C-alpha cells in the first residue's frame, strides 16, 4: 500500500534546470527519509542525495552537492529535487525511494527520464502494421505500430488501453540519421480475431503532449 | 568506500546455482550491506538487506552471505524470471552516503528456438507523407545471434536498415528483433519485390518472407 509515484521528467536546455516530484502515500510521510538515485542509459545506479521530512535537511554526495537541491512539502507528502546548470552527461533516469531499516531502499519510484538537449522536442507520428495473416488463414498473425519522428526519449505504448498484454513486444527505440526516434511495436494474435477484436495502438509522447489511438486494420 | 561487482554478466541454464560477489573496500558493518534486483526499464527491487536477510515475498533459494571483505548473492535455483540486473548497495554510517555496485546481468541459458518471421509493407497513411518503411520482425527465438538481411529486386541493402532487438522474455528467455528498411516514396515505387532474409542458429535454412507492391 505504500507509494511514491514521480513525474517531472522531460526535456532540458544544457545549463538549464528541472525540478521533479516524488508523490508518497501510503505512511506517515513525516517518518522515512526519501532519497533519488539516479541511472544513465545502460550504466549503474548513482545516489544522489536526500532528505529527512520531520526536519526538511539534506544529505548530498560530494558529487551534486553544489548543484542540486532537495526539498520536501509535507502538507502535500511530496519530495523534490531542484536540478541545476545541467549537462548532457546529466541524462538519466531519475528514482525516488524511501529508506526503511538499516538504510535499504524498500519503495522505488517508476523512474523519469531527463535529456539534456538543446534540440527541439518532436511528437510522434503513428503508422499501422497491418496484420500478416487474413481472418481466415488458421495461426496466429502479427500485427503493430511504427512510431516514427519523435524526440526526445520515451514514448509509452499500449495495446487496446493496457488490456491487451500477452505476446506484446515493444522494441527499443533506434536514433535515425536525421536525429530524431523510432520504435515499433508487435502483439501476435489469432487469426480468427481479425474480424471482431478491436485492436488499437496507443502511443504518449509527454515531451510534446501528444496522446495518439491508432486503429489497425486488416489489408 | 569503493565496491567492486563481479562479474559483469554471466549466463546459467535454469535450475543452476549462480553467485555475485561485491568486494567492499574498508570496513562494511554486515547491517549496511544489501542487495537489488532490476528486471528491464523497471525500478530496482530489495532482494536482501543487511548481508542475509530476505525481503518480504522474495522467495527462499535467494541468499547472502558475506566472508570477511567479500559479500555474495547466491540464487540456488535459476528460474527464467530471474532475469535482471542485480546491485549491491552499502550505506556509510560516518558520512551517511550511499554507494551501489556497477551491477550484474543474468541472463538464462536455453535450447535454441527458431524465431516467426513476419514481413510488413509500408501502410498508405505513410506514402502519403512521402517515405516507405519495410518492417520485418522475428519473434520468440533463441539465441539471440540473428542475421536479417534486406533484398529488393533481388538486389541486396546495406545502410538503409536499422534493427532493434528485445531484452529477454521473462516467462520463456526469448528474444525478439525488429528490422527496418527506409526508403523514400520515389524509390519505393520503383521496385516490386521486398523481401527479408533471416538465417538463425534454429534455421537449417534461411527463411524468407516478401511481398510485391501492389496485391
Amino acid at each position: 500500500e505504500v507509494q511514491l509515484v514521480e513525474s517531472g521528467g522531460g526535456l532540458v536546455q544544457p545549463g538549464g534546470s528541472l525540478r521533479l516530484s516524488c508523490a508518497a502515500s501510503g505512511y506517515t510521510f513525516t517518518e522515512n527519509t526519501v532519497h533519488w538515485v539516479r541511472q544513465a542509459p545502460g550504466k549503474g545506479l548513482e545516489w544522489i542525495g536526500g532528505i529527512n521530512p520531520y526536519y526538511g535537511g539534506s544529505i548530498f554526495s560530494p558529487k551534486f552537492k553544489g548543484r542540486f537541491t532537495i526539498s520536501a512539502d509535507t502538507s502535500k507528502n511530496t519530495a523534490y529535487l531542484q536540478m541545476n546548470s545541467l549537462r548532457a552527461e546529466d541524462t538519466a533516469v531519475y528514482y525516488c525511494a524511501r529508506r526503511a531499516g538499516a538504510y535499504y531502499f524498500d519503495y522505488w519510484g517508476q523512474g523519469t527520464l531527463v535529456t539534456v538537449s538543446s534540440a527541439s522536442t518532436k511528437g510522434p507520428s503513428v503508422f499501422p502494421l497491418a496484420p500478416s495473416s487474413k481472418s481466415t488463414s488458421g495461426g496466429t498473425a502479427a500485427l503493430g505500430c511504427l512510431v516514427k519522428d519523435y524526440f526526445p526519449e520515451p514514448v509509452t505504448v499500449s495495446w487496446n488501453s493496457g488490456a491487451l498484454t500477452s505476446g506484446v513486444h515493444t522494441f527499443p527505440a533506434v536514433l535515425q540519421s536525421s536525429g530524431l526516434y523510432s520504435l515499433s511495436s508487435v502483439v501476435t494474435v489469432p487469426s480468427s480475431s481479425l474480424g471482431t477484436q478491436t485492436y488499437i495502438c496507443n502511443v504518449n509522447h509527454k515531451p510534446s503532449n501528444t496522446k495518439v489511438d491508432k486503429k489497425v486494420e486488416p489489408k | 568506500i569503493q565496491m567492486t561487482q563481479s562479474p559483469s554478466s554471466l549466463s546459467a541454464s535454469v535450475g543452476d546455482r549462480v553467485t555475485i560477489t561485491c568486494r567492499a573496500s574498508s570496513s562494511v558493518s554486515s547491517s549496511y550491506l544489501h542487495w537489488y534486483q532490476q528486471k528491464p526499464g523497471k525500478a530496482p527491487k530489495l532482494l536482501i538487506y543487511s548481508t542475509s536477510n530476505l525481503a518480504s515475498g522474495v522467495p527462499s533459494r535467494f541468499s547472502g552471505s558475506r566472508s570477511g571483505t567479500d559479500f555474495t548473492l547466491t540464487i540456488s535455483s535459476l528460474q527464467p524470471e530471474d532475469f535482471a540486473t542485480y546491485y549491491c548497495q552499502q550505506y556509510s554510517r560516518r558520512t551517511s552516503y550511499r554507494t551501489f555496485g556497477q551491477g550484474t546481468k543474468v541472463e538464462i541459458k536455453r535450447t535454441v528456438a527458431a524465431p516467426s518471421v513476419f514481413i510488413f509493407p509500408p501502410s498508405d497513411s505513410q506514402l502519403k507523407s512521402g517515405t516507405a518503411s519495410v518492417v520485418c520482425l522475428l519473434n520468440n527465438f533463441y539465441p539471440r545471434e540473428a542475421k536479417v538481411q534486406w533484398k529488393v529486386d533481388n538486389a541486396l541493402q546495406s545502410g538503409n536498415s536499422q534493427e532493434s532487438v528485445t531484452e529477454q522474455d521473462s516467462k520463456d528467455s526469448t528474444y525478439s528483433l525488429s528490422s527496418t528498411l527506409t526508403l523514400s516514396k520515389a524509390d519505393y515505387e520503383k521496385h516490386k519485390v521486398y523481401a527479408c532474409e533471416v538465417t538463425h542458429q534454429g534455421l537449417s535454412s534461411p527463411v524468407t518472407k516478401s511481398f510485391n507492391r501492389g496485391e
